[PDB]
């Protein structure tokens, strides 16, 4: 976070969106909000139990990424398209009071247009075979909808993108800081992962 | 002969229009498709090449300890062709004409 | 299928290995579906042979193929210069032994 | 009353006058001979050259695998009947149901094999005259209504009205005499629902082709518009619906084209010399002389970045024809076309009178 | 059939008409006695496949104009003209037919 | 176009006196506006009291904007019952020949397009009011097209005056002299006449255009060698005082200039909106006269006979 | 479509006039002809 | 302080029947954005020391 | 224009043309040429004497943004268009001579349709020296 | 119909945050290799 946020950058919006001309009040409560939230994220990950932070997204790009450093995972969340671009795996935080998560089953999102060009890209969701008896509010809402959700997530290939309300969003490339090495990064997967038959 | 009664030279300096075009040298759809319905692994000792390991000197003697078993599991194919009448190898004898 | 012998040689299983099987150097030149011809009006006058897609598609019953071969449709036309393709809405009823 | 025949043998690559079989609209074309340079000719800069005629190359080579239609002959395709060119931009309607069902028959009414790759890469080209800027209006033009056809393998013989009554024309079979116009549910939209302007009257009809550019895929929809008014009329009603097609054009479509050094430049004085007497002049003479020159005002404008009119087209028109009753008469029916049934609008009493075609950009 | 076109009027005339076979099996036959002059001439033309277009150039872009160059000039059937980017390359017209 | 033509009846109210009624007959060749083709109409629809706008009375210069929404007709025939009037977009009579009576001060020759404008001239206003009926008959005043092109001209540029806080009224014709009225014109249509331009002026500025405005230099100088050339720039152009002092040069290379052709991009887009420009302000002139008699003037206030155009 | 020279020559006619566009739902094929249509012939 | 925008304001009607090109846009609730307080995340009872 | 690429190719349904086949043409046609260039560049001076941000800012993002709100039917107008001894610059004098000659061309260069060809009983290509039939608009 | 007020966003849009000095420099974004937590 603090190589793609060193100095002064312009977070530019990766995404597309429609504004209101009463939306930017809203949008300028986000300007003098901002920096806190990037606390309380490094925050709340961390507030988490160890075995609740192992049913996180975020590990979960992680075990997916040491996989191929064929590997699938044993909880059976994420898509079943592991193609190393294009599909991203999503948590949401609250932008107001307490940022809690307001998931437990990740959502998958597939996008076309990224870093190879600083462009917009449209969103997606990928599929509605698991219906398991509780549905979230959280998950009815596409990144970047809403006023309410900071969007995070993370690639096949292990790169991050994070959302904001107004569709604005930077690349963060975690793989360039994972300092893992390989009996550690062994040992983590098989005790975690399954065989695909 | 032609249609006047004339005699009619043709040769092979005569056909140059067909094969000095690069298409022969286009293999891609035959990768491409006889990848299809993969087969049985044969004797790999012409497929594959191995880097220089270590001091060459010893090269040969470390060598036939690594593939003792694998010459003799079945026949080199590339050999057998070679004692072939060009009237069997026609024939579905070798079973490698595809 | 090359485990098979052939029709009208019986004897062995092919006359050519660069034709008359899948991905040859007879294939890729000279089929209906593989293409380096056609933009040529020009004529291939194998493309009849090759051509997997048509003799696939074709009839078998002797009481319709010899009658569909007394006035088959040609593949070339006598009042152009060279051997073309046809101007191809055109037709001559000309048997085809071949 | 007085109306007018044509006859212009035809091939039957893109249309079937066997399956789609009495007055339905064609469209004629330019004889793609004309076609690959001016793409190299009349494209924006920066963007890419060949593309229309490598898209054009893999339609014709995929026209007819069997039998050998040549890539060249002396008869040329010039007609696509209408039912194909909506079912080639069949993907981009708002009724899915119905834009399939068009499709259907295409794949399957139609008179030959693998009928599906002509659509998937005729749209295609399509998608190819825009970026390429040969814009399908420029090519495609009107043909009469079919009446007669005669037809055998691929040459076909055509009977179509160019002016007057879609009626009165002689079908040549006595056994059902006069025809009527059928055209598909999925292009004929009104005006008269989406202005709320009921009453009697008359209506003219309306060829549209719409245009949405970007480096990314382009789009057509063609749309059969009853409407009541004029062609003096009809711009701010095409520019009403497609209002943030409009918007799309102008933003996107001039990518990649080079911007110069900004800025370029600071405004030019012709106001603010003009008012001082003290500013220098040069008579007729002196202009055109290096020395009388060096004085006077330096201006350079650059426009290399401008998405200029050219580049910010959208949807355009021709006339079609009329309806000269007191109220028109559209029913809603669906026809065999056998077995696939489609919604089909009929019109009834169609006078046809062509025009030019004009961009709405 | 009354329909003024052209200067004049013209006047069209149409009868329909139909064909049924009256026999089960073969009922006519064709005979082909003698042969006239035969139109194509049994000489020699070799194919180029520069007519083609279809075809991946070699990566070489000195080595493809070198070969195009050789084989083209002065071939009977290589085209005057340099190809279009879609478009058939048309056959060079010749003085005489021979 | 129909075989036997199209008319309309434009049905008169039963309630008559008898001077309105002697008086209508005298509209033998008008121009009557219908918003739609229904073959049966009222007087109520023709006169100017359902022409008004919502709550609003409309100007003159926005009057041009509600003539291209509707359907100028021409009254062929007068009974006491009945109005029959011929419309011009539908295909016009039978024959093919309209006999228009004029209301112009302006006089007609040969194969002159008509383009059609309210009254506009001062003191010359020709109205018809039918007092049993209370309806106000406004009938547009025909002129040949480059006078048409001249008033909307002269109006349009009057209106861009009064949105910043002298002169240019009158307008000659074969040497006689005539003046126009100036009362107020609606700010809202000042602005879309205004729109309409500036959309179409900016439309015709192309990459090639870079190029022609440093042909400038060039023509100021070949004015003075040549009578005709200095006879274009009328005394009053903006590119005199624009010759003495800018000085332009080229920009230079173009980008793909290898491929494509500059100056024939700037051509073609400003032939359709630069030179399409006297269709879009005013109507279109679909009318123009062809004498079937030789006779090079129509007189002030006799019939024409009228063939279509283009 | 039922046959419009079957009609022609009639067996017996009705009596009370209703419209019988008020149900079409209890009939098989119905159709309302404006003065003189096309297919008639 | 506002994000940048170089386009400010634009008008566009559409039917529903008609709508085109799927975007989708941001969505604000009926209150009032002074309701919802600076996010507060304090763990100073749970100390590492 | 450029006596003061090659313009002589033309391709019409597969036929070249070569509109070159000099010297009486090039000086026959110049009048054209010049009242081309009065007509284009008189309007290119006015439209950028009442807008000077047309050349100026942006080259891209200024321009379009200036574009837009120019292009809507909205009611902003004449608030995004307008700049307002010292001797005047007669320009509503010169929009009306502008459009009496820009306007003049407009009946000239439309070349309208008179004449289409409906062909019958005959070829579907007219060449040089046939006699095609003809059919006005009804 | 629907009407609405209208906004396009392009990718050109950016916000521009302003972050205080000592809030960058921060125990949690300058944790060790292996803390006693």
């Amino acid at each position: 976070i603090r190589a793609a946020l060193q100095g002064g950058p312009r977070i530019s919006q990766r995404l597309r969106y429609d504004f209101g001309p009463d939306q930017r009040a809203w949008l300028g409560e986000v300007t003098r909000r901002f920096p806190i939230l990037l606390e309380n994220l490094m925050r709340a990950v961390e507030g988490t139990a160890p075995d609740a932070f192992f049913h996180t997204a975020y590990a979960l790009a992680v075990l997916a990424h040491l996989g191929g450093r064929v590997v699938p995972l044993g909880d059976d969340l994420p898509a079943r398209f592991a193609d190393s671009d294009g599909h991203y795996v999503f948590d949401y935080y609250s932008t107001s009071g307490d940022t809690l998560r307001l998931n437990n089953r990740p959502i998958a999102v597939a996008m076309d247009g990224d870093v190879s060009k600083r462009e917009q890209s449209k969103c997606r969701f990928m599929e509605a075979v698991p219906s398991t008896a509780p549905r979230r509010v959280c998950e009815q809402y596409l990144p970047g909808e809403s006023y309410a959700y900071l969007c995070l997530g993370f690639n096949r290939r292990l790169c991050g993108i994070v959302v904001f309300p107004g569709g604005f969003a930077f690349t963060i490339n975690i793989a360039a800081y994972l300092s893992l090495s390989d009996p550690v990064a062994r040992a983590a997967v098989l005790r975690f992962c399954r065989k695909v038959s | 002969w032609g249609k006047d009664r004339q005699v009619l030279r043709l040769s092979l300096e005569h056909a140059i229009g067909t094969v000095c075009h690069p298409s022969l040298m286009n293999v891609d759809a035959a990768v491409g498709g006889l990848n299809r319905d993969p087969v049985e692994a044969a004797n790999p000792y012409g497929a594959y090449v191995a880097a220089p390991a270590g001091p060459a000197a010893d090269m040969q003697q470390l060598f036939l300890n690594a593939w003792g078993q694998r010459l003799a599991h079945g026949r080199v194919r590339w050999v057998a062709e070679g004692q072939m009448t060009p009237e069997q190898f026609m024939q579905p004898d070798n079973a490698n004409l595809a | 299928d090359h485990g098979q012998s052939d029709p009208s040689r019986a004897f062995a299983a092919t006359a050519n290995p660069w034709a008359s099987q899948r991905f040859s150097y007879g294939d890729l030149l000279y089929n209906g579906a593989y293409h380096l011809n056609g933009a040529s009006p020009v004529l291939s006058p194998c493309f009849k042979f090759f051509t997997s897609a048509d003799i696939a598609a074709k009839h078998r019953c002797l009481e319709r193929l010899i009658v569909e071969t007394g006035s088959a449709v040609s593949t070339a036309t006598a009042a152009s210069d060279v051997q073309f393709k046809r101007p191809p809405g055109c037709r001559e009823l000309v048997e085809d032994p071949c | 009353p007085r109306h007018h025949l044509t006859r212009q043998v035809i091939l039957t690559d893109l249309c079937q006058p066997n399956a789609d079989r009495a007055g339905t609209l064609l469209l004629a074309l330019r004889h793609p001979a004309d076609l690959p340079h001016l793409a190299h000719q009349r494209a924006p800069p920066g963007r890419q050259t060949e593309r229309l005629g490598e898209a054009w190359g893999q339609l014709m080579e995929a026209t007819a695998l069997g039998s050998g239609r040549a890539e060249s002959g002396c008869t040329r395709a010039g007609l696509v009947s209408f039912n194909f060119l909506v079912a080639a931009c069949a993907a981009s309607y708002d009724a899915r149901d119905a834009a399939d069902a068009v499709r259907a028959h295409v794949t399957a009414n139609y008179r030959g094999t693998r009928v599906g790759a002509r659509l998937d890469r005729f749209s295609e080209c399509l998608r190819a005259m825009v970026h390429t800027h040969v814009f399908p209006h420029e090519v495609m033009r009107f043909f009469g209504g079919l009446v007669s056809w005669v037809t055998q393998d691929e040459l076909a013989s055509v009977t179509a009205v160019c002016a007057g009554p879609q009626e009165a024309a002689h079908t040549g079979h006595p056994g059902r005499p006069r025809s009527a116009v059928i055209l598909p549910a999925c292009a004929f939209v009104d005006l008269d629902a989406e202005l709320g302007l009921g009453g009697p009257g008359a209506a003219f009809l309306y060829l549209v082709f719409t245009y949405r550019q970007r480096r990314d895929q382009e789009l057509c929809c063609v749309y059969v518009i009853k409407s009541q008014l004029p062609p003096r009329g009809l711009e701010p009603a095409l520019e009403r619906l497609f209002g943030r097609l409009r918007i799309t054009n102008t933003i996107h479509g001039t990518e990649d084209m080079t911007p110069p050094a900004p800025n370029r430049n600071p405004d030019f004085p012709l106001a603010g010399l003009a008012a001082n007497p003290q500013t220098p002049r040069c008579s007729a003479g002196q202009v055109t002389n290096p020395q009388f020159a060096d004085r006077l005002y330096r201006w350079q404008p650059d426009l290399r970045g401008r998405p200029t009119a050219r580049t910010c087209t959208y949807a355009a028109f021709a006339e079609l024809g009329m309806m000269p009753e007191d109220s028109p008469r559209c029913l809603h029916r669906t026809e065999r076309f056998g077995a696939v049934s489609v919604p089909v609008v009929i019109l009834e009493g169609v006078v046809w009178r062509p025009g030019e075609w004009r961009a709405c950009a | 059939a009354r329909h003024e076109t052209g200067g004049g009027v013209n006047f069209t005339l149409t009868q329909p008409r139909g064909n049924v076979d009256l026999g089960v099996g073969y009922t006519a036959v064709v005979a082909t006695a003698t042969v006239r002059n035969p139109v194509t001439d049994m000489g020699n033309l070799p194919q180029n496949f520069y007519l083609g277009r279809g075809a991946p150039p070699l990566l070489d872009n000195a080595a493809a104009v070198y070969l195009r160059n050789a084989v083209v000039a002065g071939n009977r059937l290589g085209p005057a003209q340099p190809v279009p980017v879609f478009g058939c390359a048309q056959v060079p017209r010749r003085a005489g037919m021979d | 176009m129909l075989a036997d033509g199209f008319e309309t009846d434009i049905a008169i109210p039963s309630g008559i006196s008898r001077p309105d009624a002697a008086a209508l007959q005298r509209c033998e060749g008008r121009v009557v506006f219908l918003p739609t083709i229904r073959r049966q109409l009222t007087l109520a629809d023709v006169a100017h009291e359902s022409f008004v706008s919502g709550g609003v009375s409309p100007d003159t210069l926005g009057l041009l904007l509600a003539y291209r929404r509707r359907f100028p007709a021409v009254i062929t025939r007068v009974l006491p019952t009945r109005i029959v009037a011929c419309p011009l977009d539908v295909g016009l009579t039978h024959a093919g020949t309209v006999n228009l009576r004029n209301t112009s001060p302006v006089d007609l020759c040969n194969g002159d397009p008509i383009s059609l404008v309210p009254p506009v001239f001062e003191g010359q206003a020709t109205d018809v009011r039918l007092d049993s009926l209370d309806l106000t008959l406004r009938f547009p005043v025909p002129l040949p097209s480059p006078l048409a092109r001249e008033i909307v001209a002269r109006l349009v540029a009057r209106g861009i005056r009064d949105l910043n806080p002298p002169d240019l009224n009158v307008l000659y014709y074969n040497g006689s002299r005539l003046s126009l009225l100036a009362d107020v014109q609606q700010l809202g249509p000042v602005n879309a006449e205004l729109r309409s331009l500036v959309l179409n002026m900016v439309y015709s500025i192309t990459e090639g255009t870079t190029i022609i405005l440093t042909l400038i230099p060039r023509l100021f100088a070949l004015s003075a060698q040549d009578g005709y050339v200095n006879a274009l720039l009328q005394m009053q152009s903006v590119t005199r005082e624009a010759a003495q002092l800018i000085h332009p040069e080229a920009p230079a290379l173009m980008q793909d200039g290898e491929r494509r052709l500059p100056l024939y991009e700037a051509l073609v887009a400003w032939l359709t909106h630069a030179g399409q420009l006297g269709d879009t302000l005013a109507l279109a002139p679909v009318v123009r006269v062809c004498t079937f008699d030789g006779a090079a003037v129509v007189r002030s206030g006799d019939m024409a006979p009228v063939i279509r155009y283009p | 479509g039922y046959r419009y020279a079957a009609a022609m020559v009639p067996t017996g006619s009705l009596l009370s006039t209703i419209e019988v566009a008020s149900h079409r739902r209890l009939f098989d094929f119905f159709s309302r002809v404006r003065s003189d249509a096309n297919s008639l012939y | 302080m506002d994000p940048y925008c170089p386009f400010d304001a634009l008008d566009v009607w559409e039917h529903r029947r008609f709508i085109v090109a799927d975007s989708r846009n941001f969505i604000t609730p009926e209150f009032p954005r002074d309701f919802w307080m600076s996010p507060v995340f304090n763990l100073p009872r749970e100390t590492a020391a």
